[PDB]
């Protein structure tokens, strides 16, 4: 096929220098959109979630009427309104009947806030931690590409006619492959790098969103239909015993009150 | 209907890049490497003779075109008539050195340029790099095919040994401005005799001319001391043989 | 072994141009399957799941039965009927007296929207992510043996018996190879896009569904069984109370008709 | 060391043809062996839930016990008899007393189908999907050492000691690299195609299972303890006004009893 | 400095064949030390496993307390001890009075069997399958740092100072190449034997683990909680009836009362 | 280009020795960050947890409050007094009345131990898991960069203009070549190594903090919402039978209270 | 509390492999060999460029001295006073080469021996080892340091001349012996060259002496038809220049 003829004749002609530079800006440019889409995210993720811990932290002994009114206001306004939303709708009030008002004594989890703040919806998704996780392996694709082509333009180029044509031939492979090699360092270098950097924030993102979903799980604790059955069984028992009791002090009763008739119908006689 | 809300959990767990695969690659890149400078260094060792023989040519070619680029310089300085062929080693006199039919002669203006040109080749063969490469001066000869062979090789050998006499014959203006050491060394470094048949030029009258040609020493020569030879000093003026009033 | 050599001069009798074209048209298949099957049905589920996000979020202030008819016709002529018809038949109603019928105040979410339209079913399912997310590594071993294969017709035909041999045949090794990785350089750009559209689509598809789930949970509460408990124990507190109230009113009321009996016979008397 | 010579010896002294051959051989045994065990496997898994799903579509309509029985008979016959015996232990039959006798009018859902009729159970364990995801891996891993023993076995060739014999050595390097790369080459395209197979029977296995699990929710309801919940407490509210309506209706019969029984006294009197 | 030249010329001191036999001897006590702390403690398992299963298989028509006992002696004297006492915690007992006393009529199952014998407890943790999912990596690494070791003797060995020695110097070099080579491979080969054992043992471990989980499985029945709740429903609509009931007949019975003191009054008067 | 040109004689002005004494330095203190933050906190994390559950097994024939205070007073100081709070709050506590007040009998777990034990928790965050089992990878990785660096410092100085500067820049290349395989070989050494180190101490860690939730659910049993169900409906029951057998006793009691009257007026007239 | 035990598990997907280490690795083993079949193929072919050089060179040699080893014993086949130096590619006469004072011709045995070598060089120039590698005939004159130059430069020129007549003399017996192409060859072949004074050992007899040495081609020359300057047929007979009275 000669289109394919024609491209291999017009990349033997490509300059060797122009394969790790194309690699030095294509590396470049994923590493600045590495810093800009995960890593700056990612300290900002880290710092809101610190600075939510602190304002729960603030409210652990608060009642807990103020305590729902502060972490409202707290997630209201910010991307995780509706995970609060969700965790709030399975919390479960306790009412006791003081002075005439219905108020809330105790709020009871129901779920822990993890099934809600997962690590998912606030860090993977925002992060795009599913792709960046693959972006070593990209560079070092980059970097395999530029340095067989470059390797290859030094090899098609290495062609000794004469034992006197070796040492040019020598010198201008060496530099070829000189090209070829800063292309493959640079992206593994780079493809190192953003190993590193991802791996750490992502460890510190789930350090401090655990820490915030501990925080959130502390203020109210679970198990209140293990309490309510409890309470129903008891209730069931001094039930059986008040109906007892009842019985025999309406027996007690009667009887009383029949002698009491007694007597005043023979006062009449 | 009793399950627990509150269950183990484990996250989305990515595994490492396997060891083995990056590991191997760098084996690879490594043996690649290795056949890399292991043909390097076989190549430069197997022609490391033939690099060195390359370096000295290279060298004496460097040499010999400082020293063509000096003589031409001092032509130029001096005598514009003297005009000298760097790419293969030529002194030309064109215009000075025409040869008439039947003669073996020369204007003014070539004998001007001959005992011009002599000190200044002598001056640069007693420089370094004249004591280095500058073998004896070869003198060029030419004849034409037409004719007869033996007019025209005796027209060449008298007009060969007129220039030898006009280089060294009494009563020359050479003489008057030189010294026997230089004499010697004209003697020496100069040999007679040489005839040649080209037809690299359009005119026949081109080939009635004489030339200087300069050869030097080869690498593996290296000026060997046994092949000089010695003269004694010169006890009475050179008288010429050839018939001047003719 | 006669067979290996046979097969040798079979797949190394190849044009060399004919490796090159094999593994882009076979990659540019896979791509073109790609897209096909994966990107351009990933863009429809997440706009559907915006559309469908938008049409909840309209009938947040609804009367539940008119929600619940709305969301009815939502789905029937959709995907995600099936999902629909759990998620309702999940749902718990409460009806009240009013006017002398039992009608539906509320509607209550006993498991969550999640858990019927899951991430597997909405997603995975119809994108095939188990079978497309190890696209990228057969794109990889399709070059790779591109790359393979043209290196072994360059070393079937070198010919090193003489210096001019041994050039000509270098050329023709390194113009193989050459061809080959074309081959594998198209396969490795090709793998590089299928991992960031993959991985980016996945991303959104997941973050807009959990929108969509969200949107979902927030019409219909749960908690409904610790309401119910907790009415329980207190209907159960109350009514030993009216229990005693009871027997202590029937003894006074019972005084009270035995003092008009005997007040009524004096009389008579 | 005399043993290690004598190990590489033995090693490098085997026809290098036998290297690709053993290659191949082992390879395609590998293929045969999971076209055996995992494909063939995998499609009758996937018809027979075509099979199932078809047939449990058929009783949508039936009656609870007709649908009981047709399930059972469908299903306590064949593999997924364990998985049907757990789904039904977890199925509450809803009785009713008519004409005499307790008769199921409703079976609800108390846990859902996919817990007993699992990925792992039904698709994992049977395919062996625990081994075969690492068979790619495993089939590079032996083309690799096949790459490695040619280039030891081509080194070994390759000692001319005489420039007479020099062209002979890069002959036989060349065909020995020549078979290691067969070997690598066809290693790699089976770990591919194992790959592409395995990967699409997984994705249509799940998606076709997850189809028989829906098919299998849609015939049951859940949310049974959340409506005997409710009404539990709408027999306690109506268990509180029949009292205290039964305590007054008490109280009516007994005075209207008083009254009758003073009018039989006041004619005797 | 002089220090890494000095380590250098330590390093390189050894004789080549040194290489491959410690690569060989530590690559094979660790293939030893897998076959002893994996392999045969795998075997061992999946023999208990099925012994276990076959003895939960013949007390299934046995009574609930007779299968309770067989399972407490077939786990107490056992590395399952502690996975049976949680299971059967989580077993809930169904007495009913018989013959004056509590006896047990039922057992049922409020978790899976799998819950509490799972799969890290009595596979993973065991096997250390946390450690030996790496092990090949190791191996591979291990033949790697022979190959690289072997490859810096041969570099330092060569030193072509002379026209003449340069075949020499290259032989002696491809043979230190093939030295390193057969060190890498028989660490490769081994690794990929470790994969293929580790995956099967892997692979019948959990299918047996699961065989024995749905043996225990099948021994109760789960959902007491439905019918707990339905039997109080049926008791609370029930009790309505009887409480009306009981009323309607002490009214009827003191009707009959008091007639019967009239007509004794009036005989009296 | 001229960037390229000065880039390349900036980065290769480093001496030839420096690139191997950095990958050595580099590695070393990737190690011993590995040794600090890792493994010293591995062990000392299993040391801990093997204390902890000494202390656990040590107090499990205790008194329930006794068990308590025992637990609370082992974490509250400790780095798992998080955890334990959850735990708690997680038990129930059965209370009876013995000599006049609420005494707890019996405490009751509502969900597993490792709920809250977790092993991200208490191995996964402290531990850093998430970035040091990626950190091989990054050892080997800086191993090739080292490679790529010394060969471009060896290539960029070659010096072709004298013969014995072609000796010189040969033996500088090879040296380089030697530094390159020292650092690569020291790179992966270091790599498995961690390997090795940081999947044992997982494995031992996930092991131990396995038997310590063991422990702690050894101390309290689950099930107790199906005991309460069970109560409840067993007092149902009997209430039923109760109040029959009351209205029975009361009206046989005052027919016992008419008779007795009729009597007693009978002998007053 | 409200949820279920009996829940669905599993959920978690199988991570795909990263496959970019793998393609770095198995292309950098296409690489690495690559590189090790390109280090053997160039080592073997630049050793044997350098191998068929000296071959070539060293087969040259070989036939250049078969070539002297055959002239040199057909001249003593011939006459027996002739010298062959092989050593260093020279022709020589003994006793009939010697010259005394004013003299310009040999005497009859160096006629005659001159005579007679003639054929023997045309049979040698006629051999497949002539058609390779042999070149032109220079004619070295050699006379005494002593006395003066010009007169012995001048005697020298006229001993050539001389010499070169009795070689394509009309009246010599080679004009009538040879044929028109054995005369083209002839003037191919001999042509004049320079005047030496290589006197030594104050042997006055041995060193006034006059031979042709033969000179090769190079083996990077290249034969081409601008050297080979082709003589015009012979239309008519060629007379000596210097008479017998001079
Ligand atoms: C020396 C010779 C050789 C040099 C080469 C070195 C080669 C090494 C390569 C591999 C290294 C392996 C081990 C690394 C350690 C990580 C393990 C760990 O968990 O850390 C322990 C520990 C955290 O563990 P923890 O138990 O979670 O917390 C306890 C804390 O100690 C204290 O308690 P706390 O956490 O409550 O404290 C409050 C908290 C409050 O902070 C927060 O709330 C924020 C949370 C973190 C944000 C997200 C992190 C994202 C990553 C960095 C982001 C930007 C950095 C950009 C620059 C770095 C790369 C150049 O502050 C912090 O402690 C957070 C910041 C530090 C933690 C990160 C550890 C290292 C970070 C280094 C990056 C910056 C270096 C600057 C210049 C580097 C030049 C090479 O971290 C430390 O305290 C620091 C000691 C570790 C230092 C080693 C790293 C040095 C640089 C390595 C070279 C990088 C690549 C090579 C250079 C190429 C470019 C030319
Ligand atoms: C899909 C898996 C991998 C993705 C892409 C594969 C990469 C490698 C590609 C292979 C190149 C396939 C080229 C074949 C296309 C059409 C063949 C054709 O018509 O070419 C004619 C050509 C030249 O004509 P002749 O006159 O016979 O030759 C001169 C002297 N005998 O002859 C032949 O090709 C004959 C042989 C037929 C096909 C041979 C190759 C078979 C296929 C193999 C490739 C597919 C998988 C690779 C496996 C690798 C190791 C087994
Ligand atoms: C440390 C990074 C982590 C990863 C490391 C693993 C790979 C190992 C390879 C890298 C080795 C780096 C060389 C060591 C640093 C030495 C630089 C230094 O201080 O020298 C100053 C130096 C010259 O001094 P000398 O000539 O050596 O001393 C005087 C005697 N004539 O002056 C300079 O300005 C040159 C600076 C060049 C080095 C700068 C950094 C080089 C690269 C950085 C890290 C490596 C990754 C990059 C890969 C290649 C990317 C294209």
């Amino acid at each position: 096929m000669s289109w394919l003829n024609s491209i291999l004749v017009t990349l033997t002609s490509v300059e060797p220098y122009k394969v790790p530079v194309t690699v030095i800006v294509t590396v470049t440019f994923a590493f600045v959109c590495f810093i800009f889409f995960y890593l700056l995210r990612s300290i900002r993720i880290i710092y809101g979630l610190k600075k939510y811990t602190r304002s729960i932290n603030s409210i652990e002994k608060s009642a807990p009427e103020v305590q729902l009114e502060h972490l409202k206001s707290l997630f209201q306004r910010s991307e995780l309104k509706h995970a609060w939303n969700a965790f709030e709708a399975s919390l479960h009030s306790q009412y006791e009947l003081e002075n005439g008002e219905e108020k809330i004594v105790r709020i009871r989890a129901t779920a822990p806030s993890a099934s809600f703040f997962s690590e998912q919806q606030l860090v993977d998704i925002p992060l795009n931690t599913e792709f960046f996780k693959h972006l070593p392996g990209i560079l070092t694709g980059m970097g395999i590409i530029g340095t067989f082509y470059g390797l290859m333009i030094g090899l098609n180029h290495f062609d000794p006619s004469t034992p006197e044509q070796v040492s040019s031939s020598v010198n201008n492979l060496l530099r070829d492959v000189l090209y070829a090699f800063l292309g493959s360092a640079f992206a593994i270098f780079a493809s190192i790098l953003v190993t590193w950097l991802e791996k750490l924030s992502i460890a510190k993102s789930y350090k401090y969103l655990e820490k915030f979903t501990a925080a959130l799980d502390s203020l109210y604790d679970s198990g209140v239909g293990e309490e309510y059955l409890a309470s129903l069984v008891k209730s069931s028992n001094e039930s059986a015993t008040q109906a007892r009791h009842l019985k025999e002090s309406l027996v007690t009763d009667l009887r009383d009150m029949l002698l009491h008739l007694a007597e005043s119908q023979k006062i009449e006689n | 209907m009793f399950g627990n809300a509150f269950g183990v959990k484990k996250r989305r767990s990515d595994e490492a890049e396997k060891p083995f695969w990056i590991s191997y690659a760098d084996l690879m890149t490594a043996m690649m490497v290795l056949f890399l400078v292991v043909m390097v260094a076989s190549l430069s060792s197997v022609t490391q003779r033939i690099q060195r023989a390359e370096q000295g040519e290279k060298a004496r070619g460097q040499d010999i075109s400082r020293l063509c680029e000096r003589l031409e310089l001092h032509a130029r300085n001096v005598n514009k008539n003297i005009v000298v062929d760097c790419h293969d080693n030529r002194i030309s006199f064109g215009e000075a050195g025409r040869f008439a039919h039947n003669q073996f002669f020369l204007n003014a203006e070539g004998q001007k340029a001959l005992q011009d040109v002599v000190p200044l080749v002598l001056e640069a063969s007693n420089s370094e790099e004249g004591k280095k490469w500058f073998k004896q001066i070869v003198i060029e000869g030419f004849t034409d095919t037409d004719g007869s062979y033996l007019y025209n090789l005796h027209l060449s050998l008298q007009r060969s040994e007129w220039v030898m006499c006009s280089l060294l014959d009494s009563r020359s203006p050479l003489q008057k401005n030189i010294s026997a050491e230089q004499q010697l060394q004209i003697r020496k470094l100069f040999l007679a005799g040489g005839v040649s048949f080209n037809n690299a030029k359009e005119s026949k009258e081109a080939s009635r001319r004489v030339e200087l040609r300069m050869q030097f020493f080869g690498l593996k020569d290296k000026r060997d001391k046994a092949d000089e030879v010695d003269f004694p000093p010169v006890v009475n003026k050179e008288v010429c043989q050839l018939v001047m009033p003719l």
